[PDB]
Formats: C-alpha cells, sequence, structure tokens
C-alpha cells in the first residue's frame, strides 16, 4: 500500500466540552499527501469539511465549517487534527480523514472513520417478543431506549445466524433509538430448542442476554 | 527481483543538484523528453520541505505517459515558497514568476542556506522589484529597462521616481528562516494530440 | 462554488442489466492543460469508509470490476454498471476535485429489481415486564418480500391509528433481493388496557388482498 490513514478511536463526549480527534497517515511519500475531512451524519450522505497540507499547514475550509472547526496538523509525525471548542448535540456524526498526493486529485485513501457522540448513554431494555401459536413461526426480541448507536444483537451466543434480521435502529421522539430483531424457526422447534438473544450495548457496558419462549 | 534495468532514465539529477541554480527573474527551464522518469526518487527523499502538486497525483503517474514534462528551478526566500501556487499574488508570483490557474504539477522547494548564502551576504540571486503589468503564465522577463514610476520619462537613467528594475536578496547565514534561500523546482506536466515521450518505468 | 445534482435518487436494475447514474455540475470541470475532466464517482456501504471508483470522469480505480464505466464531458456525467450484481448494492456520490471547495452529489442509491414476491406478516403483543413500566410496543414484522412499498396500517378496536407508529426496513438480502420490515406502535399502559383488538393491515403489489393479523390483548 502507498498510504494508510489510521484515525482515533471513538469519542463520547457531553455538549460544551471540546475535541480533538486524529488521522495518522502511515507510509512513504506523506511530504505530497493533503488530508481532508469528511462529515457524515447519521443516515446523510458525505459532507466535505476541509483539507489541509502538513508540510506547511496550508488550510482551505468548506463554507458550511468554516470558523465551526479547526484542522491543524503536525508535520513530525504525519498527522493531521480536526478539533471544536464547544460540541454542540448537531456535531454527533462519523468523520473521516481522507488522503491524495496532491490538490485537486482524488481522495483515494480513507481512514475507518472516528464516530463522535455529543451526549449521555444509556443502556437498553431488553424485552422479547415471543411467538404466538405446521409451518414456522416467527419470535424476536424489542430493544428498545438507548444511546448512542450502535448495539449488537446475535441469538443463542452466535449459534443462529441463519434466518435473522436485526432491524436498523429508529430514534424515538424521546431522543433514544429502539430497535427490533427478529428470527423465523420451524414451529415444532419451540417446545425444545432454546431461544436467547445476546443484546450487547458498549457505550453503557450493557450485556443482556434474554430468554424468549411462547407466553403460556 | 532486480530491476527494472532503465538506461534512459529522466535527468532529474542534473536539475535538483545543479552545483549553480537561477535568480527567479530569469527562472531556468529544462525539458524533459525521450526518457522515462521515475518518479519515486523525487517523493521517496526525505530532503524537502515542501511537494506541493496540483491538479496531479506524484505517486500515480509512474505508470503514465506525457507529451512533454517541463522542469522549472530558480532561487527565492521561505517567505515566498507560498507563492509558487495557482492563484497567488506578490512580488514573486506578479513580477517574476506566474502559475497559471488550472496548473498541472509539482512545486518542490528545500532550504539552501548552507548553498547559497555567504557570510558577506550573497548577492548574485535577484528578483523583480517593479514592471508596467504582471506576467502572464510561465513568462520570464529579464529585461533591465529603468521603470518610471512617476510622471518624468527616464532616459534609461535611475534617479527621482525612476528606479532599477531589479533587487538583489541578501543572502546572509545568519538570517531567519524565510529569509535565508531556497532552491524550488516546478514540473509541469502537458498532454496533446501528439505521441508521448515521457513515460513512467511501468508503462 | 460547484454544486453536483445526481439523479436518480433511487434506482432499481434487475440482476445481469445495466444502471446508469447522472450527476450534473453547475459548471465545468475541464482542465485545459491535460484534456481530462475533474469528476469522481465514489461507492459506500454500511459502516464502510467510501470507496473510490472512478476518477477524471472515465478512469477505473484498482480494485474495481471491469464492468464498472464512467463517462460524459462538461456538465453531464454517467456512472455505469453493467451486468448489475448482488455485492453492488450501495450508494453511490460523484464528487468533482477542479477547485475547492470539493463538493459530493446528494447520492443515489441502486437496488436490486426482481419479481414482486408477498410480505409474510407476524404481530407481537407487548411483554408483561414492558407492561410493569408503564409503556407498551406493539410489534408488526412484514418478512421476505418486494417491493419495499408497503402500506402498513394500525387499528386498535377497529380505529385507524396515525402518528404513534414507526417503521423499519431492512437491507436488501443478498441471496434472494428481499427486504423485510418492522412497524412498532408505542401507546401508554394506560391506553393500552383501555381497547382489545390491536390489529395490523398490511396492503401490498403481491397481495390480491389486504392482509390482517390481530390479537385479542391477553388471550
Ligand atoms: C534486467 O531486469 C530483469 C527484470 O526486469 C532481471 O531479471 C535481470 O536480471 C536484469 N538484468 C541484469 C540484472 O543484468
Ligand atoms: C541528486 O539528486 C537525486 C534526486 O534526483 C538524489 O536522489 C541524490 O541523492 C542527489 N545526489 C546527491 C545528494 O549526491
Amino acid at each position: 500500500t502507498q498510504m494508510q490513514l489510521v484515525q482515533s478511536g471513538t469519542e463520547v463526549k457531553k455538549p460544551g466540552e471540546s475535541l480533538k480527534i486524529s488521522c495518522k497517515g502511515s507510509g512513504y511519500g506523506f511530504i505530497t499527501y493533503w488530508i481532508g475531512w469528511v462529515r457524515q451524519m447519521p443516515g446523510k450522505g458525505l459532507e466535505w469539511m476541509g483539507i489541509i497540507y502538513p508540510g506547511d499547514s496550508e488550510t482551505r475550509y468548506s463554507p458550511s465549517f468554516q470558523g465551526q472547526v479547526t484542522i491543524s496538523a503536525d508535520k513530525s509525525i504525519n498527522t493531521a487534527y480536526l478539533q471544536w471548542s464547544s460540541l454542540k448535540a448537531s456535531d454527533t456524526a462519523i468523520y473521516y480523514c481522507a488522503g491524495g498526493s496532491g490538490i485537486s486529485t482524488p481522495m483515494d485513501v480513507w481512514g475507518q472513520g472516528t464516530t463522535v457522540t455529543v451526549a449521555s448513554t444509556k443502556g437498553p431494555s431488553v424485552f422479547p417478543l415471543a411467538p404466538s401459536s405446521g409451518g414456522t413461526a416467527a419470535l424476536g426480541c424489542l430493544v428498545k431506549d438507548y444511546f448512542p448507536e450502535p448495539v449488537t444483537v446475535s441469538w443463542n451466543s452466535g449459534a443462529l445466524t441463519s434466518g435473522v434480521h436485526t432491524f436498523p435502529a429508529v430514534l424515538q421522539s424521546s431522543g433514544l433509538y429502539s430497535l427490533s430483531s427478529v428470527v423465523t424457526v420451524p414451529s415444532s422447534s419451540l417446545g425444545t430448542q432454546t431461544y436467547i438473544c445476546n443484546v450487547n450495548h458498549k457505550p453503557s457496558n450493557t450485556k443482556v442476554d434474554k430468554k424468549v419462549e411462547p407466553k403460556s | 527481483e532486480t530491476g527494472p534495468n532503465i538506461t534512459n532514465l529522466c535527468p532529474f539529477g542534473e536539475v535538483f543538484n545543479a552545483t549553480r541554480f537561477a535568480s527567479v527573474y530569469a527562472w531556468n527551464r529544462k525539458r524533459i523528453s525521450n526518457c522515462v522518469a521515475d518518479y519515486s526518487v523525487l517523493y521517496n527523499s526525505a530532503s524537502f520541505s515542501t511537494f506541493k502538486c496540483y491538479g496531479v497525483s506524484p505517486t500515480k503517474l509512474n505508470d503514465l505517459c506525457f507529451t512533454n514534462v517541463y522542469a522549472d528551478s530558480f532561487v527565492i526566500r521561505g517567505d515566498e515558497v507560498r507563492q509558487i501556487a495557482p492563484g497567488q499574488t506578490g512580488k514573486i508570483a506578479d513580477y517574476n514568476y506566474k502559475l497559471p490557474d488550472d496548473f498541472t504539477g509539482c512545486v518542490i522547494a528545500w532550504n539552501s542556506n548552507n548553498l547559497d548564502s555567504k557570510v558577506g551576504g550573497n548577492y548574485n540571486y535577484l528578483y523583480r522589484l517593479f514592471r508596467k503589468s504582471n506576467l502572464k503564465p510561465f513568462e520570464r522577463d529579464i529585461s533591465t529597462e529603468i521603470y518610471q514610476a512617476g510622471s518624468t520619462p527616464c532616459n534609461g537613467v535611475e534617479g527621482f521616481n525612476c528606479y532599477f528594475p531589479l533587487q538583489s536578496y541578501g543572502f546572509q547565514p545568519t538570517n531567519g528562516v524565510g529569509y535565508q534561500p531556497y532552491r524550488v523546482v516546478v514540473l509541469s506536466f502537458e498532454l496533446l494530440h501528439a505521441p508521448a515521450t515521457v513515460c513512467g518505468p511501468k508503462k | 462554488d460547484i454544486q453536483l445534482t445526481q439523479s436518480p435518487d433511487s434506482l432499481a436494475v434487475s440482476l445481469g442489466e445495466r444502471a446508469t447514474i447522472n450527476c450534473k455540475s453547475s459548471q465545468s470541470v475541464l482542465y485545459s492543460s491535460i484534456n481530462k475532466n475533474y469528476l469522481a464517482w465514489y461507492q459506500q456501504k454500511p459502516g464502510q469508509p467510501p470507496k473510490l471508483l472512478i476518477y477524471w470522469a472515465s478512469t477505473r480505480e484498482s480494485g474495481v470490476p471491469d464492468r464498472f464505466s464512467g463517462s460524459g464531458s462538461g456538465t453531464d456525467f454517467t456512472l455505469t454498471i453493467s451486468s448489475l450484481q448482488a455485492e453492488d448494492v450501495a450508494v453511490y456520490y460523484c464528487q468533482q476535485y477542479y477547485s475547492t471547495p470539493y463538493t459530493f452529489g446528494q447520492g443515489t442509491k441502486v437496488e436490486i429489481k426482481r419479481t414482486v414476491a408477498a410480505p409474510s406478516v407476524f404481530i407481537f403483543p407487548p411483554s408483561d415486564e414492558q407492561l410493569k413500566s408503564g409503556t407498551a410496543s406493539v410489534v408488526c414484522l412484514l418478512n421476505n418480500f418486494y417491493p419495499r412499498e408497503a402500506k402498513v396500517q394500525w387499528k386498535v378496536d377497529n380505529a385507524l391509528q396515525s402518528g404513534n407508529s414507526q417503521e423499519s426496513v431492512t437491507e436488501q438480502d443478498s441471496k434472494d433481493s428481499t427486504y423485510s420490515l418492522s412497524s412498532t406502535l408505542t401507546l401508554s399502559k394506560a391506553d393500552y388496557e383501555k381497547h382489545k383488538v390491536y390489529a395490523c393491515e398490511v396492503t401490498h403489489q403481491g397481495l390480491s388482498s389486504p392482509v390482517t393479523k390481530s390479537f385479542n390483548r391477553g388471550e
């Protein structure tokens, strides 16, 4: 590879706090690279924020981000920075740094993104979606009232992937995310096979195993 | 695997390691033709301060061909390296060396205080101070006509509102960063409806 | 300042057919020195950074299948996916890098078009555990269907519900090109215990008649 861009970890911050995320280029010829920053809000498109040439710190901004963020760089460690002074709730998004040898050139290398959350955390409540009483019956788990994304759901500790549909989360009017994960199984399995959904939520350090069974 | 084995490599060495450079007002242009250009030697070097490329990727053209490549070399000071770029203004960009707005190429610069400074001050490198109009892109003016700054016309004589158009840099080794000299190489690429002679080692 | 408009916003094309996306620029992006248009095409998938497919309007980036091709000049540009495949389902953006500020298109969603398939409909009452907390969530599942469009109408004691439910659709399945939908009716524990019949009426192109699934509270 000619260049790889590693980015800083996930950030959970409070409204008003400052934040500085990094993007380090790993590879030779970094003297020629310009690093840009792209914001992608949840479920929205790509917004080009700005770009910087670390060799002399020439910085160009998008009019939508001029004065709202500060794009710096430390050429001694091949690192470019993107920082806020006062975080708003409207800053919650994923931030990709993109590089390309030269300006007015395609951004042909990208980092895996840094997800920034400007709010407090909350663990989800997990409720069972029990099947009702030949063919095949469906069951699932309701993962409700958590923030932020994501939650990871698997069945039988990962031993049941066939026929599983974990729906994308939707933002309720309370500001919390709700989500349902369902799986279809043969109807005769409900008397024998045990069905457990495992809900992990890293931001709140919550792990819930929920037993699902028909309501007697 | 040993290779590739190339004989007609492009002479970027006699441009970048030229013992003597040139004043910015009389900038020097080297025509690159009929040779394979290994640009990796340029960007793998750890002895450059600035390597700003415009409209082209230096890491992506060692498998590309061009009709001709031009290597422009001169000397300015650190404050003026930022002026060797499209859409710039100042003494150097307006009166010495202008790049077009759609410039495709690289601007490579490095500090040359160890080479272009003398204890008594180096006064061989000159720059143009006045001109009756801005330079067109890639224009080279070497005339030494007296600049008429006032109503009265000079008869090739230097005097009241009549300036010699060339001033010298004061390159002393004790100058601060920005007043010490920097050697600059400007690679420009053109692609016409004509055969290509400058290709990368890949194809 | 250059602005890009893509079209269409959504595109459904059958397996093996030709998908074409258009990108309109408010200004030319043609460099005269090297006769090339400074327009790029990107592909993005969920949880992944954008992937560069085509640059200089019509040059393929490494790791891109031969079936991706770009064209155009001046202000009209075209991304063409011939012989559309399963893993080509993604969002496609056109970006200009003629001058800063760089700008993207609004995005074009590309999905696989297949034969119509009716949804298997299920309904789930709220759990007893959730009812202790004072909230009741009624879930209605529409499993493995195509196309995506499907009216889902909640009925509480035969009264049409409005403004109290959210829908969610899965990604198009890789193997059978079907979607799945979940509609979630939310109401207070008090309101939930006032009524008896909770019904989910699904209207879809694959159903010659609206299918309804229901349950009586606590049976
Ligand atoms: C010439 O180059 C080839 C590979 O391009 C290499 O195999 C060969 O040994 C080279 N010839 C020499 C080293 O004399
Ligand atoms: C001459 O310049 C080349 C770059 O074209 C560089 O690789 C080489 O080291 C230079 N020679 C020296 C420093 O003796």
